[PDB]
């Protein structure tokens, strides 16, 4: 798990790249959580690239929009507009640690376990 | 000579002279426990007079764009004197009822309205998030509900409204409101008769339960017919429930209880 | 030691069998039953009960509670039709999600007598007559009142009784019908028409409602349990 | 909606600690995908805790879990200075929504 | 028994009024076709049976599809053993079978068919596995591990398959703590009080029982081989000896959680005229 | 301790036989003898008698 780059721009849409392994790509879900600091994580959503399938949060859910890419194993999340509390550092992790229960009677949960270095973006002038 | 009835339960009478009949519901009378089917082994309280006598809801408006409305047993009686008082005091209790609705109209109207009987009338949510709805809006009292016309999802995640989204051709529930007449059921068709009666035995899979915690029955109104009345702008009837509870008996007598309200 | 031969068919699961098997929670003390109201015994005491039909499947009168509802008027008399079925009590959109015919798509073959109740629900001083028919088929659906009487039909008028109750007697040249859109062995026609008009005094509404319910009368059956069409999962 | 945590706990060596996760029904309550998760300064949050009262591979058998109703409780047993940092609570809502709790600072005295 | 026979009817000329109702009343016309039209002497030999309700609940339906694996634990963190909480409300045809009506009580038999598969052959074979099935019931701790203490079932209840074998197959009484199973509970857990903080009091509208039946916990005796074999055992439940209490309409929607909720696939009539048939 | 009692006739012995072979009752097989039945309680639940060839209303 690789994050592309770090970025700053107050307003505009800042685009997030991450490449992981290419068994991972296909089994896992890959998730996105950000962290302000000081101010503890939040969940932001959830890509699968076996059927992309997407599930976003309330807080996050007209702004973010996220795909994927097969021929990089490369998944993207696009913050269309930012604003200042936006700065922040962002985690991508890979759900790949599975739970004892099944989820429902036919799915089985994972659990993040292998977390990338981050990207942090600045939203100031 | 069918048509006119005269109900008397305490001190409370019923006369009616447009009656269609009296339903008792799934042919069974209510009873009390017999000692063969009796859990609890405390002796019983049964009010009888203080508790079996009919009690008069709030009056709802029938008009046009009115959708149906719906109501809660033991809940509705819960503001409702010494029956109320018996309940909250009590931690078991067991009820029969006999439901009568009272809809009035001249010959020049037309409409009907479908009286439904449901035991265990669960109702759906307005939010994604499943079993969500709070106590405080799964029991209204004696005001009740509304149906609606259509399902309306609520957006809002910083203080959910958590309340039911009843939609009435889904019955509430799910289900096609045509095959909502399997419930014990009358209809009060305005040319036909003005009033339903509904004798509701206790139904439940115990021989007592909590009634603070669960509702044995649920009375839903639903327009079959709209009201309509001589081409004119407007036009507005009411309807009046009246309730009597029937084989009262309590069992674990404590403190009162006080239900949080908001 | 017993000599046993053991025969083809062994080591199978079939869904439908009726074997015994070995407990896994011996010496229980079951909770007795209690009296419950209502026990069924059997489907065929739910397929007698009256339940109403969607049969205004108009874009507009869809999915919301107008599809129930068929509105007749006070304009003069005409021999077009009010409502028509096509007697499919499954596979007719607007029967089989009725009680009967969410029955019958649990089964293959069906056999019996049907009921059909209209209640009018107009004013007491609104009166006319309808005529409600049953046409066996093999022959051109009626779209007049003049081929319509030639087949088993009931004249309702309108009074103090306010619904009237149409038996569809049971016409078939098979023991059972088929459950699905088959062209053997279909079912008829229904239809209904205006004897006369229906009649309004002034400061009365000229269009009124009527609602229509559907039975299984008490020589009902099916026979061969299948799964159904109407319900769904994804993923 | 933030499931919620006191801000900080403070032990000394040798002492045992709990820190306590309040959340709610649809939530802890109701499912058992209630997970614990480590974070020191400069790192990455690490997985401490998966199932209610299960361990990863290499976590050390110090760190203990329970859940009693609406509340889920992280129990260390035996302080030491390397566990000074960040400790963050993690459940599933029933809306198929992941929501994480607001984080608790642990100072070792 | 067979069904009553079709008495013959000649034409009528009187009083009597069969084909005139009211269903204000709430009552279904008991209407034979001797009342309407003129009828011949039938004699009827069919018979209700399979519209009987231990016919209609006689056919097992499938529940769960619960995965364990078989590999080394240190790698990749492979099931190696799960736990399913035992509902029926997950899987639609049996729960709309059984929400057909309100109560219910009945025995159960369960079937168990297991399958296997290798995710890649070339690392090498494996033998023949062995699965045990253990019940948890309601208070009875879970097992961390899979080999952990638990396994040993002292007390729980346990079903040890070996693979190629028919489909393991036990039966379980009535297990409910009522006098009948509720498939709809219109109420709530416990009942909040005044003064009592927000986060205190609040439970499920329609839950009842958390933890009402337990749970089932599925694991590979064997020790790891070098491949990586997955592993479905599929459950299959089968209602006998079946009594039912409540007549309820058939659900019309897709299903939406345990509850009677609904958010989509609304609408489901499709177009049809009123006067094309 | 052997039960006899009599099949289907259809395209048709007559009897058949079955014994019990465990000691609960949640063992035992589905005998599918049961032929009760009463719609009445669900197509009239009215207190007063209902004719058919009366008029309902009275
Ligand atoms: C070795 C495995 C043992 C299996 C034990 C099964 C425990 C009893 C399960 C009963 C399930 C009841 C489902 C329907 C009840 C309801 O309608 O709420």
């Amino acid at each position: 798990v690789q994050s592309g780059a770090e970025l700053k721009k107050p307003g505009a849409s800042v685009k997030f790249s991450c490449q992981a392994s290419g068994f991972t790509f296909t089994t896992y879900d890959i998730h996105w959580v950000r962290q302000a600091p000081g101010q503890g994580l939040e969940w932001m959503g959830m890509i699968s690239p076996s059927r992309d399938s997407t599930i976003y949060a309330q807080k996050f859910q007209g702004r973010v929009t996220m795909t994927s890419d097969t021929s990089t194993s490369t998944v993207y999340m696009e913050l269309t507009s930012l604003r200042s509390e936006d700065t922040a550092l962002y985690y991508c992790a890979t759900a790949s640690r599975p739970s004892a229960w099944v989820f429902r009677s036919l799915y089985t949960y994972y659990y993040m376990d292998v977390w990338g270095t981050g990207t942090t973006v600045t939203v100031s002038s | 000579s069918v048509r006119v009835m005269q109900l008397t339960l305490g001190n409370s009478t019923i006369t009616t002279q447009e009656a269609a009949n009296s339903v008792v519901a799934y042919g069974r009378w209510p009873e009390y426990i017999r000692d063969t089917e009796a859990n609890p082994v405390d002796q019983p309280t049964e009010p009888d007079v203080a508790a079996c006598r009919f009690y008069t809801l709030d009056t709802v408006t029938w008009r046009k764009e009115s959708r149906g409305w719906w109501w809660k047993l033991p809940d509705a009686l819960k503001d409702m004197g010494l029956f109320g008082q018996n309940m909250f005091y009590h931690y078991l209790g067991r009820a029969g009822y006999t439901v009568h609705v009272q809809c009035n109209a001249s010959k020049f109207h037309q409409g009907a309205l479908g009286v439904f009987a449901v035991p265990e009338m669960c109702l759906a949510g307005d939010s994604t998030t499943h079993m969500f709805t709070k106590y405080e809006n799964a029991n209204p009292g004696e005001k009740g509900g509304e149906f609606k016309g259509s399902f309306t999802l609520d957006t809002n995640a910083t203080n959910p409204a958590r309340n039911f989204c009843p939609v009435d051709y889904l019955f509430g529930s799910g289900v096609l409101v045509g095959n909502a007449f399997v419930y014990p059921h009358q209809i009060i068709n305005l040319r036909t008769n003005n009033c339903a009666t509904l004798v509701l035995p206790y139904v439940n899979s115990l021989s007592i339960d909590s009634m603070t915690k669960h509702n044995n029955w649920g009375i839903a109104i639903l327009p079959l017919a709209p009201l309509d009345f001589a081409t004119e702008s407007s036009t507005e009837i009411p309807i009046t429930l009246t309730i009597a509870p029937m084989c009262c008996e309590f069992n674990g007598l404590r403190n009162i209880t006080v239900p949080r309200t908001q | 030691g017993l000599p046993v031969l053991n025969t083809p068919g062994s080591n199978q699961y079939l869904t439908a069998d009726n074997y015994q098997s070995p407990c896994a929670i011996p010496e229980f003390d079951v909770t007795p039953p209690i009296d419950i109201p209502g026990e069924v015994r059997n489907m065929m005491e739910l397929a007698e009960i009256d339940t109403m039909i969607p049969l205004n499947l108009t874009s507009q009168r869809k999915n919301t509670m107008d599809m129930y509802r068929v509105e007749l008027s006070d304009t003069a008399h005409s021999d077009t039709p009010i409502l028509c079925l096509s007697l499919s009590p499954a596979s007719d959109p607007r029967l089989a999600h009725t009680m009967l015919g969410e029955i019958l798509n649990y089964y293959t073959h069906w056999a019996g007598s049907l009921k059909f109740t209209f209640l009018f629900c107009g004013s007491m001083m609104a009166t006319g007559k309808l005529l409600v028919s049953y046409a066996p088929p093999g022959a051109e659906a009626p779209k007049s009142r003049k081929e319509a009487m030639l087949g088993t039909h009931v004249i309702w008028d309108i009074g103090l009784q306010s619904s009237c109750t149409m038996v569809v007697p049971w016409i078939s040249n098979t023991t059972y019908r088929q459950t699905i859109n088959d062209s053997f062995t279909e079912g008829g026609y229904i239809s209904m028409f205006y004897q006369t008009r229906v009649v309004v005094p002034l400061s009365t509404p000229r269009k009124m409602d009527i609602l229509g319910f559907v039975s299984a009368c008490n020589d009902f059956s099916v026979r061969l349990l299948r799964d159904t069409t109407h319900i769904s999962q994804e993923a | 909606s933030a499931l919620t945590q006191p801000a900080s706990v403070s032990g000394s060596p040798g002492q045992s600690i709990t820190i306590s996760c309040t959340g709610t029904i649809t939530d802890i309550g109701y499912y058992n995908y209630v997970s614990w998760y480590q974070q020191h300064p400069g790192k990455a949050p690490k997985l401490i805790i998966f199932d209610v009262t299960n361990r990863p591979s290499g976590v050390s058998d110090r760190f203990s879990g329970s859940k009693s109703g609406n509340t889920a409780s992280l129990t260390i047993s035996g302080l030491q200075a390397e566990d000074e940092g960040d400790y963050y609570c993690f459940s599933h809502r029933s809306n198929n929504i992941r929501v994480f709790g607001g984080g608790t600072k642990l100072t070792v005295l | 028994n067979s069904l009553p026979d079709t008495k013959p009817s000649g034409p009528a000329h009187s009083k009597e009024i069969p084909a005139l109702t009211a269903v204000e009343t709430g009552a279904t016309n008991p209407l034979v076709p001797s009342d309407t039209v003129q009828t011949r002497h039938v004699i009827q030999r069919r018979t209700r049976s399979e519209s009987t309700v231990e016919s209609f609940f006689a056919r097992g339906a499938c529940v769960a599809i619960i995965e364990v694996d078989n590999d080394a634990p240190t790698k990749r963190a492979s099931r190696l053993f799960s736990v399913w909480k035992i509902t029926y409300k997950d899987t639609v045809q049996l729960r709309r079978k059984l929400e057909f009506f309100t109560y219910s009580r009945f025995d159960m038999e369960f079937t168990f068919v297991v399958t296997s598969n290798y995710i890649d052959a070339n690392n090498g074979h494996a033998l023949n596995q062995v699965y045990q099935i253990m019940y948890i019931p309601p208070g009875a701790p879970i097992p961390g591990k899979w080999n952990d203490y638990t396994w040993q079932t002292s007390s729980n209840p346990s079903v040890f398959y070996t693979y190629g074998a028919p489909p393991a197959r036990i039966s379980v009484p009535y297990v409910g703590i009522a006098n009948a199973y509720s498939h709809f509970y219109d109420g709530f857990a416990k009942v909040p009080l005044a003064g009592q903080a927000s986060t205190e009091g609040d439970s499920l509208y329609g839950a009842a029982s958390l933890n009402d039946f337990g749970s089932l916990a599925v694991r590979v005796v064997n020790d790891h081989n070098p491949t990586r074999l997955t592993s479905k055992i599929r459950v299959y439940m089968k209602p006998k000896h079946v009594r039912v209490w409540c007549p309820r309409p058939p659900r019309a929607v897709p299903y939406f959680g345990p509850g009677v909720d609904y958010k989509d696939g609304l609408t489901p009539l499709p177009e049809k005229g009123l006067t094309t048939y | 301790g052997a039960q006899v009692s009599s099949q289907k006739v259809g395209a048709h012995t007559i009897n058949y036989t079955t014994i019990n072979y465990y000691r609960d009752s949640a063992s035992n097989a589905a005998s599918k003898q049961d032929f009760a039945q009463d719609p009445s309680k669900f197509t009239e639940p009215i207190k007063d008698v209902l004719i058919k060839t009366a008029p309902m209303l009275n």
